């Protein structure tokens, strides 16, 4: 099958700049590239078909150029709503194929987590359970890294990660970690904590509560 | 204009057949080609196949001889059966057509054998001008649930996080951030549903 | 416009015809030939009340609108006056989607009776592409 490789993999844009996104073809496919631009939980859009040609409604700060094994899709004076994933496809031979896509991120203010940490529920506790959350909001770049501790030691397991996509309206990320215990192993310890290290400073934020 | 929506289940068993189907609207279905592509994890898009109005199929090799895409012209839809499924074909589904001028939404098929499991909902409450509450969704199968705050009356300030599979059962959380004098003076309330085993709960974050 | 030879397979190799799902050049070179002699205003009418239309004659039953062909289709959503430009762009944008067909360049009955299974590169021999 035709492999179509993008890059770079990932693109981190000022608004008010220009960027360009590479697409190349293990073989020669004429004109035959169409760029898509895919938001955060929505379907695929169609900006360029043919390499080149123009869609009704797309603005024209999107144009696309190339042909045989070399592509560009070119974004001028981007906008915090461009941000998101573009892919391309060809139609030049059975099966059609995607390259891997290209991750546009919106460049902003460093800015660091706001922490919080929530004990377990009495309503969890009840069923046997203990999960203390840790939220690390609104933070950006999006690199982070998070560490539980228990009166004092470090704990690795029972923790469960999770990460937003890019904000449409302020451009931050942000995290939740859930460390997930046994009511009775949360009930022999007394100090719970969450350690945010992030670009913004050397020292981790440190959240932590005392039980009950 | 021209619309789609994919309609079907979000979760089928391996070694059943998938069965999607796309509705359009307007007046253009008999004259156009109709495709499916789909979405798996890490931004990896196949496109599965496409039928004409001749009824002509051409199909991706990937999925050997397990798909089948045909049409009803005299209702405007067309359909995606996949056979004898396994894991590998959990995926974001989508309906389009062949120019990629339009798309449907997407719908989610989970493909797995774990048991339909119900959410418990958790509060988050604390132990500034603005404060965080949330809360924790546990134990449940499959995706999706939906989480809104106040019925929907809190929208800004919310995370919802992606749901992370651990023993195939779900953890998702949402938090939100309100003003400190809103709360614990104002009731804040999240409501979870889970369609697959039918239940809604609102849990009212109360301080502790 | 009557193209040359020469002259057509350039553009119709700008325009990606080349190896378009696993058709060679020469043979869209070779249909156009047979179809219409190079002549994107070529018209004719055909029994049923359709007409083909351009350099590659595609028919307005299923693919294009000429506002006179009875219950008919346009696939290919245009106007079949915009197949007898000078400039092939939207007659090979409309020839993808009918080739993209379960038929291929068989939609062409004139391909299929010159062309399919002769040598078509001799279409392109000479050619500056
Ligand atoms: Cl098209």
């Amino acid at each position: 099958d035709i492999v179509l490789t993008q890059s770079p993999a990932t693109l981190s844009v000022t608004p008010g700049n220009s960027v360009s996104l590479s697409c190349r073809a293990s073989q020669s496919i004429g004109n035959n590239l169409h760029w898509y631009q895919q938001k955060s939980h929505e379907s695929p859009r169609l900006l360029i078909k043919y390499a080149s040609q123009s869609i009704s409604g797309i603005p024209s700060r999107f144009s696309g150029s190339g042909s045989g094994t070399d592509f560009t899709l070119s974004i001028n004076s981007v906008e915090t709503e461009d941000f998101g994933m573009y892919f391309c496809q060809q139609s030049n031979s059975w099966p059609y194929t995607f390259g891997g896509g290209t991750k546009l991120e919106i460049k902003r203010a460093d800015a660091a987590p706001t922490v919080s940490i929530f004990p377990p529920s009495s309503e969890q506790l009840t069923s046997g359970g203990a999960s203390v959350v840790c939220f690390l909001n609104n933070f950006y770049p999006k690199d982070i890294n998070v560490k539980w501790k228990i009166d004092g030691s470090e704990r690795q397991n029972g923790v469960l990660n999770s990460w937003t996509d890019q904000d449409s309206k302020d451009s931050t990320y942000s995290m939740s970690s859930t460390l997930t215990l046994t009511k009775d192993e949360y009930e022999r310890h007394n100090s719970y904590t969450c350690e945010a290290t992030h670009k913004t400073s050397t020292s981790p934020i440190v959240k932590s509560f005392n039980r009950n | 204009d021209v619309q789609l929506q994919e309609s079907g289940p979000s979760l089928v068993k391996p070694s059943q057949t998938l069965s999607l189907t796309c509705s359009v609207t307007g007046d253009s279905f008999t004259s156009d080609y109709w495709s499916w592509i789909r979405k798996f994890p890490g931004n990896r898009l196949e496109y599965m196949g496409y039928v004409t109005f001749s009824g002509s199929t051409y199909y991706n090799p990937s999925l050997k001889s397990r798909i089948s895409i045909t049409r009803d012209t005299s209702k405007n839809q067309y359909y995606l059966d996949l056979n004898s499924v396994t894991t590998e074909d959990t995926a974001t589904y989508y309906c389009a057509n062949w120019d990629g001028d339009y798309w449907g939404q997407g719908t989610l098929v989970t493909v797995s054998a774990a048991k339909t499991t119900p959410p418990s909902v958790y509060p988050l409450a604390p132990g500034n001008s603005m404060v965080t509450l949330g809360c924790l969704v546990k134990g449940y199968f499959p995706e999706p649930v939906t989480v809104t705050w106040n019925s929907g009356s809190l929208s800004s300030g919310v995370h919802t996080f992606p749901a992370v599979l651990q023993s195939d059962l779900y953890t998702l959380s949402s938090s939100v951030t309100v003003p400190s004098s809103t709360w614990p003076s104002e009731t804040v309330t999240c409501n979870v549903a889970h369609p697959a085993s039918s239940t809604k709960v609102d849990k009212k974050i109360v301080p502790r | 416009k009557v193209y040359s030879r020469c002259e057509l397979a350039a553009a119709m190799k700008r325009l990606g015809l080349d190896n378009y799902r696993g058709y060679s050049l020469g043979n869209w070179v070779c249909a156009a030939n047979y179809e219409s002699s190079f002549n994107t205003q070529a018209t004719n009418r055909n029994t049923d009340g359709s007409t083909d239309y351009g350099i590659l004659q595609i028919n307005s039953r299923w693919w294009c609108d000429d506002g006179k062909t009875p219950g008919s289709k346009n696939a290919c959503g245009i106007p079949c006056s915009v197949l007898l430009r000078s400039d092939i762009t939207e007659a090979v944008r409309c020839a993808k989607r009918i080739v993209s067909d379960g038929n291929g360049m068989n939609a062409w009955v004139a391909w299929r009776n010159r062309c399919r299974g002769t040598d078509v590169s001799k279409w392109i021999r000479g050619c500056r592409l």
